[PDB]
C-alpha cells in the first residue's frame, strides 16, 4: 500500500466499561538504504509469532 | 658463492621452510601454528 | 622392543656387517590395483633380488623420514621412485593417483638373502629374517618426467576424522543402502530419482522418505521424521 | 577428496531456521574412505540450491 | 536492461545502470563493494570492480535449473540478512563461495 | 644457463637436487637477469583441497553452548537485538528479520482515532 | 554466570536436528536430544474390561 | 586473457626480440602533489626516454614481486628507488611519505618507442603498443641516504574494512559535516566546540546534538536520541 | 593511520553499562581513507577520559 | 666460508624469514599463521 | 660447498628456524604464531 | 639514562678504549646453594681477576641475547658455560639443575679494575665503576660433556602467572599452613592424613575441614563450606 510510507491500522475493539488502556510504543530498526518494503503488507507482520 | 645472491636464496628457502612447518602444525597434533 | 629374531639382533651388534637392503611392496589390490614389488639394487648376477623366493624388480627407489614418534604430528614418510619411461604416470591415471594404497617395507640384511642372489651361494640364508613397517599413500605429492614423490601415512591417521559421526536428520537417511543397518535385501525398485526400476545395477536409494516406502523399509529408515518441527 | 557434505541452509517454509541439507556421493566413498565436511550456503533458502 | 521480475536480459548492455530490486547475488555483491554510505564505496569506488565480469555473473546465477521438487528454480540467489559487523574479507569471500 | 625451479621431490630429501646436479647454477650463484629457488606452488596451493583454489570456503559462526543444540548463521537473524553501538544490519532480498529496537515505551492508549465521535463506554 | 561445563556431560534436552548422536560410556546421568514432543489430551481408560470416568 | 594489441603478441613469439622496456608512474595529485614519470634507463642519444610524447627521466629504479593470485593472501609489490641526493627524502616530508598515492607500470617493447629515442628512427613506433598496471603505495617501508623501498598493493585491498560500517550511536552524529547525508548549506554557525563562529574556515560541527541544534538539523542528526537507556 | 576511534567505556550515570564513544579527526579522514578500530578503555568510568 | 659462521647466519636469517612469513600470513587471506 | 646438498641443510635449518620462532611467540608478548 | 658515573662515560667517548670485562656471579644461596665468581680471562699475573677486592675466577664463560625491549615478549638471554671436568654437572645434580637461581653480569672497562691485577699497578683503579645487570636461570637448556647452555629471564616475567590468583573452592583450604593468613602457630597435631603426631617434623595440615578441626582453627579455614550445593 506504498513505497516509503505506509499506515497500516488494523482497528481497535470497542471496549464495554470504561478502564483504561496499556499502549506500547516501539520503534524497530532494519537495514540501511531504500529497501523494496513488506512483501504483502499486514500480513508480514508478526506479533509474537502470527 | 658472492654473498648477496646467496643471502636472497636464503631468505626465500627460510620463507618455504616457515610456510612449510606452518602448514604442518595445522595437522592434528602439531601446534596449530 | 620390536620382535625381531635373534640373527638380526646378533648381526647388528657386529663390527662388520653386510649390506641392509630394503625392499619395497606396492599394494593396490584394495584399490583395484595389483601388486608391484621394487629394490633399489640388482644381485651380484644381473638379476631382481629375490627374497623368500619373490622377485623384487630393479627400479630406482628410496624412503625418507620414517620415524616413531607419539608426540605431536602422526609421521609422514615420503618415498621418491622414478618416473622414467611414464610407468608411475600410468599407475596415475589407472589408480586415481595411487591414493588410498598400502606400502609395505622390509628391511633384511644382505647375508639373509636367498642363495639365489650370490654366485657361491648362501649358506646362512634365512627367509624368516626381515623388519616389515606398513604405511599407506596420501598424496603424489609430485610426478614429473623425472621422478615422482609419494607422501605416507599411518594406517589410523586420525586426521579428518570426527566422534561420534552419525548425525541427527530429518528427510535424509544415514544409512548405507543395502548395508547392515539398512538390512534391505529385495529386488531392484527404483534409483536414485525415485523413477522405478527392474534394473540391478541401476537400483539406488534416493535416501529420502519415498525412497524407504518404495522398499517398504520405513521401521529402517535412518532419519528422524520429526525433528524439523522442533528445532524452530 | 571430500564425498560427504552437511549443507547448512535456512528454510522459509518450517520456520526461520538452519536446516542441514546432506549431500553424498556414495561411489566415491566406496573408493576414498569417507571424507565428511560441513558448510555454510552463503545466500541459500531453497533446498535445491 | 534487466527486469528483476523476470529475470531477463534484453540485448547489450552498454552499462547505464538502473534502480530496481533484484535478488541477484551478484549484484548484492556490486552493492557490498561499491557502496559509499555503508559499503566499501568511499575506499575503492567504481571503475576498480569488473562490471563486465559480474555481469556474466549474475547471467549464471539466473539460469533456470531443476527445483527437484517437480518446478524450476533460478540458479544462484540472495536473501542473506547481515547484522554483525564483520571484516570485509569475510564478507566478500561469503559472496564469492555462494 | 638453468632456472632449478625446485619442486617437491627436492625438498623432500637431497635426493633429486642432485638430479639436476645444480652444478652451473650453484657455480654461477645465480644472476641478476634470472631467479633461482622459484618453489612452484603446485602442492601447496591444494593443500585445502581442489575446491578451494576455485571458491573461498565461506566460514559459519562459532557453536555457542547458551544454545541448546540450535544453529544459527552468519546471514539471519529472528531476534530484537540490542541497538547501541552494534551496526545497523543489511538485508538483502525476502528474509524475516527481527530488528534493533531504536525506542520501547508503555503508556496509556488515549480513546479515540479519528474523526469526530467518540464514544467511552457501550 | 560462573558454572563449569566439561566434555564429557549433559543434563540438558537439547536440540535434535544437525546436532549428532550423543555416545554414554557407562553410568552417568544424561540428559537427551527430544525427538519428539507433543502435548495432547489423555484418553481415560488404560487397560481391562472396567472404566470409570466420575467417582 | 589481457586485453593486449596484435603487435605485442606477436612480438611475445619471436625468437630474437626487442628490450622490454618499463615505465613508471608516480600521481600524487588525488594526495596533494605532482606526476613524476622514471625509466630506469636513458635511449641511445643520453636522453629521457620518449614515449606516447611523455618524457621519462632516467632515475634508478626497480620493482619486484608482480604477480596475479586470487587464492590467499592479495599481493604486495615492491618498489625499489635511488635516494641518492635526497629526492625521495623531499617527497617523504612533503606528502606524508607518498603515502596513498598511485604508481602505473607500463611494459613496452622498445621496438615500439617513439622514433625520437633512436638516432636512425623507428618504423615500426606504435603508440598503442603497452601493458598498464596500476598499484597503491601502502608503506614507504625502508628510507635511507642510499635507497628507499616502497611497499604497493591493490587498490581494492579489503584489510582494515568491516561491512556493515554505519554504528548505531547516541548522543554522536556519524554523519560527515555538510555531506550528501548530513545535507547542510547553511553559514558559518559555530566551531567543533560549540562557540559560535562567523568564519566560514573555522565552522565545524560538534557532532553532539547541540551541534546539530547551532545548524537547525536535528532531522538529518545521525545519531539516535534513545538507544542510551534501552541498552541497560 | 587509524582516524576512527570506537572506545567501550562505562557510564555510572545512564547505568553501569558498556558506553560506545566515537573520537574522529576529519582532517586526517580526508587523507588516509577512512581507518577505524575498536578499543576498551581500562578503568575509564568518565566520558572524558 | 666457514661452517659454523655460515650455518648461524642461516640461523638467524630463518628467524627472520620466519617471523616475516608469520606477520603476512596474519593478513586477509592467508592461514592467520 | 656444493649447491644440491647444500640446499637440503638450509631448507631444513629453515624449518628449525621457524619451529623455534613459532613456539617463542607462544609466550607472553609474542605474536601466538 | 642509566644512573652510571661519569668516569665510564668518559672512557665511554674515548677513540683509544681499554678493554671492556664481563665478571660473572651465580647465586645460588635463595635455592640452598653458594655463590660462584667467574671472568673469561685471567690477568697479566696469570690470576683469577680481582675486582673490588673480590676474585673472579678463570671458566670460559659467554652470554648473549642481551637487550632491552618492551614490545613483544620479554627478553630471554643465554649463557654458556664449560662443562669440562664435569662441574656444572655436579650444580645440576646438587641444585636441581640450578633452576631459580640468580646471575649478576657487571661490565667494567679494564682500566678501572684493581691495582693488583697490572704488574704495573692502576693508578686510575676505582671500585665505584661498572654496570650491573640482574637475570633468572629458567632453564639448564643443554648440558653435555662439553658445554652447557643456561637460558635466562627477567624476574618479572609474568609467564604462568594470573589475575587475581585466589581460588573459591570448598572443602580444601587454599592458605599456606602456618602463614599470615593461615595464621596457625600452635604444637603439632596431625600430619597431612589427619593421622595425630606430637613430631614437629611431621606436622601438616591435610587441608581439609577435619585438618583444621584438629587445629581448632575453622576460623582461619580458607575455604568456603557452602558452595558446593548452590553451584548445582
Ligand atoms: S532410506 Fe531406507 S532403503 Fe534407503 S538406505 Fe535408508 S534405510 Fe535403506
Ligand atoms: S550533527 Fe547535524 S549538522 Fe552536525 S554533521 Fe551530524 S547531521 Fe550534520
Ligand atoms: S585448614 Fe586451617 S590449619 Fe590447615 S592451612 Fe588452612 S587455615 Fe591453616
Amino acid at each position: 500500500m506504498g513505497k516509503g510510507s505506509s499506515k497500516g491500522h488494523t482497528p481497535r475493539e470497542a471496549k464495554d466499561n470504561l478502564k483504561s488502556t496499556q499502549l506500547l510504543s516501539v520503534i524497530d530498526a532494519i537495514s540501511e538504504g531504500p529497501i523494496e518494503g513488506p512483501v504483502d503488507g499486514l500480513k508480514s507482520v508478526l506479533l509474537n509469532s502470527t | 658463492q658472492i654473498g648477496p645472491a646467496a643471502l636472497k636464496a636464503v631468505y626465500d628457502m627460510a620463507r618455504k621452510g616457515a610456510r612449510d612447518e606452518i602448514q604442518t602444525q595445522m595437522r592434528d597434533g602439531g601446534l596449530f601454528s | 622392543m620390536q620382535d625381531i629374531r635373534q640373527e638380526t639382533l646378533n648381526e647388528c651388534t657386529r663390527a662388520e656387517q653386510s649390506a641392509s637392503v630394503v625392499l619395497w611392496e606396492i599394494d593396490l589390490t584394495e584399490v583395484g590395483g595389483e601388486r608391484y614389488f621394487f629394490c633399489n639394487e640388482q644381485n651380484e648376477k644381473g638379476e631382481p633380488v629375490t627374497w623368500q623366493g619373490r622377485q623384487y624388480q630393479p627400479y630406482p627407489i628410496q624412503g625418507s623420514g620414517f620415524e616413531l614418534n607419539g608426540k605431536g604430528t602422526s609421521t609422514r614418510p615420503t618415498l621418491t621412485v622414478s618416473n622414467l619411461y611414464g610407468m608411475v604416470t600410468g599407475m596415475a591415471e589407472d589408480m586415481q593417483s595411487l591414493v588410498g594404497g598400502t606400502v609395505v617395507r622390509r628391511k633384511v640384511y644382505a647375508r639373509f638373502l636367498d642363495a639365489v642372489n650370490f654366485v657361491n651361494g648362501n649358506s646362512y640364508a634365512d627367509p624368516e629374517q626381515e623388519v616389515i613397517s606398513r604405511w599407506r599413500i596420501e598424496q603424489c605429492s609430485e610426478l614429473s618426467a623425472v621422478s615422482a614423490s609419494f607422501v605416507l601415512s599411518t594406517p589410523t591417521e586420525t586426521d579428518g576424522a570426527v566422534f561420534p559421526g552419525r548425525i541427527m536428520l530429518a528427510n535424509t537417511c544415514t544409512w548405507t543402502y543395502r548395508g547392515d543397518e539398512c538390512g534391505y535385501s529385495g529386488p531392484a525398485v527404483a534409483d536414485e530419482y525415485d523413477q522405478p526400476t527392474s534394473d540391478i545395477t541401476k537400483d539406488k536409494c534416493s535416501k529420502c522418505l519415498s525412497g524407504c516406502k518404495f522398499r517398504n523399509n520405513v521401521g529402517n529408515f535412518g532419519g528422524f521424521l520429526s525433528i524439523n518441527k522442533l528445532s524452530q | 577428496r571430500h564425498n560427504a557434505v552437511e549443507v547448512n541452509w535456512i528454510d522459509p517454509n518450517n520456520g526461520w531456521e538452519t536446516a542441514t541439507e546432506l549431500v553424498e556421493d556414495t561411489q566415491a566413498i566406496a573408493r576414498y574412505g569417507r571424507n565428511v565436511t560441513k558448510m555454510d550456503a552463503f545466500g541459500c533458502t531453497s533446498r535445491g540450491q | 536492461n534487466y527486469n528483476p521480475q523476470t529475470r531477463q536480459y534484453s540485448g547489450i548492455w552498454d552499462g547505464t545502470f538502473k534502480p530496481a530490486y533484484s535478488n541477484n547475488m551478484a549484484w548484492c555483491l556490486w552493492d557490498m563493494l561499491t557502496h559509499p554510505r555503508y559499503g566499501m564505496g568511499k575506499r575503492l569506488g567504481a571503475a576498480d570492480v569488473d562490471k563486465w565480469a559480474l555481469y556474466v555473473i549474475g547471467q549464471y546465477c539466473d539460469q533456470s535449473v531443476p527445483d527437484g521438487f517437480g518446478g524450476t528454480e533460478p540458479r544462484i540467489t540472495c536473501n542473506a540478512y547481515l547484522t554483525t559487523q564483520r571484516k570485509a574479507w569475510d564478507v566478500l569471500s561469503d559472496f564469492c563461495s555462494a | 644457463v638453468f632456472q632449478i625451479v625446485l619442486g617437491a621431490a627436492a625438498i623432500a630429501g637431497s635426493f633429486f637436487t642432485a638430479g639436476a646436479t645444480l652444478a652451473a647454477w650453484g657455480a654461477a650463484i645465480g644472476a641478476g637477469g634470472m631467479t633461482g629457488i622459484l618453489f612452484s606452488l603446485g602442492a601447496s596451493m591444494v593443500l585445502g583441497g581442489v575446491a578451494q583454489m576455485l571458491a573461498p570456503k565461506a566460514r559459519t559462526p562459532r557453536i555457542q553452548t547458551t544454545d541448546n543444540g540450535k544453529q544459527n548463521t552468519y546471514f539471519s537473524s529472528l531476534d530484537n537485538m540490542v541497538a547501541q553501538g552494534n551496526v545497523l544490519p543489511v538485508l538483502y532480498g525476502e528474509m524475516r528479520v527481527g530488528s534493533r529496537v531504536v525506542s520501547q515505551e508503555i503508556s496509556t492508549a488515549d480513546e479515540g482515532d479519528g474523526g469526530q465521535v467518540v464514544v467511552i463506554g457501550r
